[PDB]
């Protein structure tokens, strides 16, 4: 009854996979994009949200978090493909 | 229809200056208009632009006086009785104004005037009253932007929330409806299953109420 | 010469320190004639002076200036179809305006200025004159005089190098237009380059949506008459050869996604060339790449053309830009609607990928609600980042009260009048707030209405409605009795297919009954509801209060509203009396319409319609008699009188209320009346079914440049309705209107089209199978509201 | 609602007729052309005239009673039922036992004088909206499109083509070329006098005599090596026949004709004033502005005397020594707006409901 | 219209002061951007129809 | 006939 939601990050799955432990914050913009949100919480940590929800047929939501350090560059990414 | 005769313009202003005090706003405009068109260069023109603000504000003809006052700070940007017109820009946006949930860019522009006038001038009579009414517009916008969240909370859409109240958070802080609209923030974060931040949330909620 | 000294004299506005900056002399240098002359035109270029005269006295250098009288005011007077202030407007933005001056050379520049803006409003014989009034202290008034004169109209519309089509089919699809009857509503007789263009554009596709792909408009030609009161257009165009479809072939960056294209680019080898069909594969394939997050798809179609085969090639060319993100999304303008009120028009969510398709949805959206003028969108970017953007939609309110009559008439109505007054916005909310009134010569009808569209996000809506209702049925040839009543209903509506739509809601509505004429179909129902009434009298009230659900489904899927071709409509209505109501019923009604063309341009349509009908009681009591079907009409089967098909009266011997000879009286005791007595009036049953057959054509004398405004029918029309209580063991010797195997026929011709009166529907029918006391009206018409 | 008009239509004199004038016969054609503007006119050769209409109905008739002797349409009828006129515009011609016709379906009929039988017919660029003018064993047409076409008589094939310039917005009207020593020389939309030779169709030479401001020529005169040509809301000049030099000029506009007479020149502005300018220098002798928005027409010289009708229907006979109304008469309702015909004796007028009138004096 | 006869005339309204917001242990809040900003205007005017607003004689 | 006059 309701139209399709939307929200976050377009992630394609196979830019997913060229991020490696060790890149800065360009390489991952130019790879993957800007992120619609953030820690503003003082830490430097991105969460590309990828959530997809049709007319009463379910939600899909892909989370790829990326935890960076001090000096612009990565050091931790976690990847939930499916949420409970 | 208002039709006005050719007596010197003594008894004209004297007239004006005899149905303001009144408080007959209608009437005084023709006269000013008046000797403004057969006078755009007698000794007192300035003075009849500054009526003509203050009768076209109290009159309801807000646009008018927006026009006359951007003329006269174009004329005149250091008439020693310039703060006045910052002053009246800043209420004839307020009044346009006039309903958080609505346009709030005249409140954003009342917000900037205002702003200009106190930083500017802060030992003017026209300040005070400056402040009082920034504290206002600044709640009136932050009611607005969580008018908005609420929306997309009801929707179902829950990153423009959480995107909005950080906003809010960066802009407007220090207000009431901040601290009403952190929950929301909270039911977005744990919605989309990001409990480390809903903690975050409720961190800073427990410290404050 | 040295100067020792500068001196003017006629400065009255422009300040002596804004002369002595803009002259290029200064006091203490040398001057010559020549730099006299350069300040002079310096002056003359200031547009504050009109002669100047720059001097050498003694020793000073004396300046004399006769500044231009500034303009105290600018009249008009003649300006009937042109309002003063868009000609105000005009004026201003040519330049000249109140507080600045009077260059006394441009008057005949004005003039010709404000008589070419005439000659683009459509007048080419307009006169202005421009009179000067000077008055005291240098100023001076402007008057404008305008002789408008006589507008322009088009006589004539012509198209040559064509041989397929004649001019006029092709004219009749124009917003321009050469004729303009008296009994059609089809357009005015105006000349405007912008309905130029899309008549151009409209008669481009009429021809590449037939397989002439080169197709090419060599030029236009628009001419005057010498009396500048008519206006010609010509058109020459090169129809070429027909062209057939041999194949697509597609390339670009596709994004891996030629998968699900080559699926949308199937076609049957040997089709015919159309654009229509282009212009969908290449919408399609944005849909698809949107779907995938690209917001800018770039698609072209190159058509690859062989002359020798005729055979032409498409080549499409894709290009799937970059994902774009949206941050915001903005509303300037809503100073008395509210935020919520335009966002959940909506298609496109803020803090998701981008797509144009779901901006240009809500833009559409937010032009159907009725409440913004203008709606202008702008998709503006964000400082320091290449993926984001802010949408802003630009709104201008638009007042939404109504004050509303209308008058109308018809042979089943009689007179009828509507009125009513209407909100759309109550305060900025989106609740519709309403009081109508309708009165005809058989009923009174007025209600106070009430609707939230948005009860619930997705679109749920909440009614309400107050009503009140008279009724009688001697003036809608039925048997005699009153019914005032009076109600409320609440209904909520659910959307679920953006054709299908569900309903559901509660009433309460009080009916009392006065007035009635014994019979016998009136006692069946009375009886069942304990009463004992007389049969020798006809002072007889009856009062009841019911409770009901009612319940209701509509499918939708009709290509047009006005004169449809293709599709379907269907509407299911149902209601029940739930306990505690002093009746018990339920009541189904099921109308259906299908139209079916036959041809491809849509002028040869066989239309079907069906109306079916059932209602009946529960605990031993039957339906009540005011809620009963009715066929007959130009609504359900044409030739036969208002509500007569059907079952008739059978009365009682009985007074009447004031006896006066002359006047035809319905079995009477003072009359020579001793038992039950036929009649011919009807009373209506609780089962009907009702079908017509109609084949729409084209109107064959009227010019095929508006024959597309007409609609011609010829139409066979079947109809029966009958009581299912009827005992006719009992009642013997009168015929048994349990019967359904009675069905009523006719077949005849109807027009219908747009009048400025209103909308005209005629229909002349002649009914083959009528059975003893139907009632024949074979010419009907209804020039509604 | 009301209506208004800038300009104000002037009354009809009061005159009194120094010879009563008559009206020998009339015949009726169909339809006529009606409230469209068109070049339309009738014609004379060996006492018998040719007439048509709108719609596609040609006569023949007598010009001594008026006796039809045949009569031809040329709508094609898609059987008994449907009918699309033939839209003539082009004033009727007849040179060679053939007569010549034009249409706004850019299709030029050549007809034969004894039968009404099709000798040929022929598809052009545009609208054929001019005269189709005969010289040299060519039909010269001009179409509304601006070219200029050269067809042959006793075929129809196109020999030759100019493209003349043509503005957005114009009148509604074409120059009828006019030949002199083997060229032609026509008129344009633009504002330009050009000439070409017959043969081939190379440009001698373009003069602009003008002065959204419009201008058209519509069909120049030459005599003696002079051409003279004139505008409208534009100055009438005179030009040489040779080179182009504007030898005199004067300011005053008009699309209808102008006749040459003697060292006269009759001509009829825009705003319906009758004038009577010398050759030499355009000098004028007399005026007569009793007319002034009357929409008149093309003048004649019958028996040394102008004549002029008017949409009402009143036809005045006007004296050319100084210009007074010799002559005033009502001959038809619906109103004249194409060109008188003076010939043979006869003067020939048709209306737009058709009515062919012959006018006489007794 | 008529609603914009009301503010002209005299209509003041006092609103709920700003407090600010706290940082816990262990975080701290984003930043302010100080666009929307209110600085400390010192001195004791008058407010709500005791200020006088009538153009002075300059 | 049907006349709505916005108010």
């Amino acid at each position: 009854y309701r139209p399709d939601i939307n929200q976050g990050n377009y992630l394609t799955a196979n830019d997913v996979s060229k991020i490696r432990v060790g890149m800065t914050q360009q390489q991952v913009a130019y790879a993957l994009g800007t992120p619609l949100m953030s820690d503003p919480f003082g830490t430097n940590t991105w969460f590309y949200v990828f959530r997809q929800q049709p007319g009463h047929e379910g939600v899909t939501q892909q989370t790829l978090t990326l935890t960076f350090n001090s000096s612009g560059v990565l050091t931790n990414i976690d990847n939930k493909p499916a949420l409970s | 229809k208002e039709e006005v005769p050719d007596n010197p313009p003594n008894e004209i202003y004297a007239t004006a200056q005899q149905k303001l005090q009144d408080g007959n706003w209608r009437q005084a405009i023709t006269q000013l208009e008046a000797l403004d068109n057969r006078y755009p260069f007698g000794p007192y023109s300035q003075q009849v632009q500054l009526d003509l603000i203050y009768a076209y504000y109290k009159n309801a003809d807000l646009p008018l006086a927006q026009a006359a006052i951007d003329r006269f700070i174009r004329l005149n940007p250091t008439h020693p009785n310039i703060d006045y017109v910052m002053y009246m820009r800043g209420l004839t946006n307020m009044a346009l104004d006039d309903r958080s949930d609505r346009d709030p860019q005249h409140a954003r522009a009342a917000f900037s005037d205002f702003s200009k006038l106190v930083r500017g001038y802060p030992n003017s009579q026209y300040t005070t009253d400056a402040t009082k009414r920034l504290v206002f517009l600044k709640d009136r916008l932050a009611k607005y932007e969580y008018s908005v969240a609420e929306y997309y909370t009801e929707r179902g859409a829950w990153v423009a929330v959480v995107n909005r109240v950080e906003g809010m958070l960066r802009d407007y802080p220090d207000t009431q409806a901040t601290r009403d609209a952190l929950p929301l923030m909270e039911n977005a974060y744990r919605q989309m299953q990001m409990n480390a931040q809903a903690e975050k949330v409720a961190k800073i909620i427990a410290a404050n109420s | 010469f040295v100067v020792k000294d500068i001196h003017f004299e006629g400065l009255q506005r422009v300040a002596v320190g804004a002369a002595l900056l803009s002259m290029p002399v200064r006091t203490g240098d040398t001057v010559n004639d020549e730099d006299i002359s350069n300040t002079i035109r310096a002056l003359f270029a200031t547009g504050n002076f009109e002669d100047v005269r720059v001097l050498r006295d003694g020793d000073t250098l004396l300046v004399q200036v006769k500044e231009r009288p500034t303009i105290a005011s600018i009249t008009f007077s003649g300006n009937k179809s042109v309002k003063d202030d868009m000609l105000k407007q005009n004026l201003e933005a040519s330049g000249v305006r109140v507080g600045e001056s009077l260059d006394r050379t441009t008057i005949a520049d004005i003039e010709k200025g404000l008589e070419d803006f005439y000659y683009s409003v459509g007048k080419y014989s307009a006169s202005v004159k421009a009179v000067v009034t000077p008055l005291p202290r240098n100023r001076v008034d402007l008057k404008l005089v305008f002789q408008e004169g006589v507008s322009a109209e088009i006589q004539q519309i012509n198209i040559v190098g064509n041989h397929a089509f004649t001019t006029d089919e092709l004219i009749s699809h124009f917003q321009l237009r050469d004729e303009v009857p008296w009994w059609n509503v089809v357009g005015d007789r105006k000349y405007q380059k912008q309905k130029l263009a899309g008549d151009l554009e409209t008669l481009r596709s009429y021809y590449l949506d037939r397989g002439y792909a080169r197709f090419n408009i060599d030029s236009t030609q628009v001419s005057l008459t010498p009396d500048k009161k008519g206006i010609y257009v010509t058109v020459n165009i090169t129809e070429g050869d027909q062209y057939k479809l041999s194949g697509v072939e597609v390339s670009g960056n596709l994004a891996g996604h030629s998968a699900e294209i080559e699926q949308l680019t199937k076609i049957e080898p040997g089709e015919l060339y159309n654009g229509t069909k282009v212009t969908k594969m290449e919408d399609d394939i944005k849909k698809l790449l949107g779907r995938y997050g690209y917001a800018y798809p770039r698609v072209q179609s190159m058509p690859e053309i062989n002359d020798a085969d005729k055979t032409v090639k498409l080549r499409v060319n894709v290009d799937a830009g970059n994902r774009f993100y949206v941050r915001k999304i903005r509303f300037e303008g809503n100073d008395t609607s509210k935020d919520a009120v335009l966002r959940r028009e909506m298609r496109q969510m803020e803090g998701a990928w981008l797509g144009s398709d779901l901006v240009d949805q809500g833009k559409e959206r937010l032009n159907r609600l009725g409440f913004f003028e203008t709606v202008d969108t702008d998709t503006q970017r964000v400082p320091g980042s290449p993926d984001q953007v802010d949408v802003v939609y630009k709104v201008k309110e638009r007042n939404t009260g109504s004050f509303n009559f209308g008058i109308g008439y018809g042979t089943e109505s009689g007179v009828s009048f509507q009125a009513g007054v209407q909100q759309d916005n109550w305060l900025g909310t989106g609740y519709a707030v309403g009081i109508n009134g309708t009165k005809n010569d058989y009923q009174t009808y007025a209600e106070l209405s009430v609707t939230n569209p948005y009860f619930t996000v997705d679109g749920v809506s909440l009614g309400g409605r107050l009503f009140y209702n008279d009724f009688q049925a001697d003036d809608a040839d039925l048997s005699d009795y009153t019914n005032k009543s009076y109600g409320t209903d609440v209904t909520l509506g659910f959307p679920i297919n953006e054709y299908n739509s569900l309903r559901a809601g509660l009433g309460y509505v009080h009916n009392s009954l006065s007035n009635m004429q014994p019979q016998v179909a009136m006692w069946r129902y009375l009886y069942s509801m304990g009463e004992h009434p007389s049969t020798s009298d006809q002072d007889n009230s009856f009062k009841t209060d019911d409770f009901t659900f009612n319940y209701g489904w509509t499918y939708n899927k009709l290509d047009r509203g006005y004169f449809p071709t293709d599709g379907s409509r269907v509407n299911l209505t149902g209601k029940v009396t739930i306990p505690g109501s002093d009746n018990e019923y339920y009541k189904v009604t099921l109308d259906t319409a299908t139209y079916v063309p036959i041809d491809d341009d849509h002028k040869w349509v066989v239309l079907g319609r069906t109306r079916w009908g059932y209602g009946d009681g529960l605990g031993g009591k039957e339906m009540p008699f005011y809620e009963n079907f009715y066929a007959g009409g130009s609504s359900t089967v044409r030739g036969f009188q208002s509500n007569t098909i059907g079952p008739k009266a059978v009365y009682f011997p009985h007074q009447a209320s004031n006896y006066d000879p002359d006047y035809d009286y319905e079995c009477a005791t003072q009359d020579g009346a001793k038992d039950l007595c036929k009649s011919d009036d009807a009373v209506g049953g609780n089962a009907m079914a009702v079908a017509s057959l109609e084949f729409i054509t084209p109107t064959p004398f009227i010019s095929d440049k508006y024959a597309n405004s007409v609609r011609t029918s010829f139409f066979w029309d079947m109809g029966t309705v009958w009581d299912t209580n009827w005992d006719s063991s009992q009642y013997s010797g009168y015929p048994d209107y349990s019967d359904p195997s009675n069905i009523r026929m006719s077949a005849g011709i109807a027009l219908q089209w747009m009048s400025p009166l209103g909308p005209l529907v005629f229909s002349y029918a002649q009914p083959f199978k009528k059975y003893d006391g139907d009632k024949a009206e074979q010419f009907q018409f209804n020039i509604g509201k | 609602n009301s209506e208004e008009d800038v300009v104000k239509m002037s009354p009809l004199p009061t005159v009194e007729n120094q010879f009563t004038p008559t009206t020998a016969w009339s015949t009726s054609v169909g339809s006529g052309i009606g409230n469209f503007y068109s070049n339309l006119h009738p014609a004379l050769a060996d006492n018998v005239v040719y007439a048509a209409d709108r719609a596609g109905l040609v006569k023949a008739l007598n010009a001594d009673d008026g006796k039809e002797i045949w009569s031809v349409s040329l709508a094609e009828k898609d059987g008994w039922f449907s009918k699309e006129p033939a839209l003539l515009s082009g004033g009727v011609t007849v040179s060679g036992g053939h007569v010549y016709i034009g249409s706004e379906k850019a299709q030029v009929y050549a007809l034969n004088t004894s039968d009404g039988t099709v000798a040929w017919q022929t598809k052009v660029a545009g609208e054929a909206l001019s005269r189709p003018v005969v010289s040299d064993g060519l039909v010269l047409i001009h179409t509304s499109n601006g070219q200029l076409q050269a067809l042959n008589e006793a075929d129809g094939a196109v020999k030759w083509t100019v493209n003349l310039d043509m503005p957005s917005l114009s009148l509604r009207g074409e120059s009828a070329p006019t030949t002199a020593f083997g060229a032609a020389v026509v008129g344009g939309d633009n504002g330009r006098v050009s000439a070409v030779l017959m043969e081939q169709g190379q440009m001698i030479w373009q003069q602009r005599i003008s002065q959204r401001l419009s201008d058209v020529d519509t069909t120049p005169v030459v005599v003696n090596g002079v051409v003279f040509a004139l505008a409208y809301n534009g100055n009438l000049t005179a030009l040489d026949l040779r080179s182009g030099q504007i030898m005199w000029k004067r300011e005053l506009g008009s699309v209808n004709d102008f006749i040459v007479d003697g060292n006269r020149i009759y001509l009829v502005d825009q705003n319906d004033r009758v004038m009577a300018l010398t050759i030499d220098g355009g000098v004028t002798l007399w005026t007569q502005s009793d007319l002034l928005h009357r929409l008149l027409t093309s003048p004649v010289l019958y028996n040394g005397n102008l004549v002029v009708g008017d949409s009402e229907g009143y036809l005045h006979w006007i004296n050319v020594e100084d210009g007074r109304f010799v002559a005033q008469q009502k001959v038809d309702s619906s109103g004249f707006q194409t060109e008188p015909v003076a010939a043979d004796g006869k003067l020939l007028i048709q209306a737009k409901d058709g009515t062919v009138y012959s006018i006489t004096r007794w | 219209r008529y609603k914009r006869q009301v503010s002209g005339d005299e209509a003041y309204l006092e609103a709920a002061p700003l407090a600010e917001l706290h940082a816990p242990a262990g975080m701290i809040l984003p930043v302010t951007s100080g666009d929307y900003a209110i600085p400390v205007t010192n001195g004791s005017g008058a407010v709500g129809k005791a200020l006088d607003i009538r153009p002075p004689a300059q | 006939w049907n006349w709505s006059k916005s108010f």
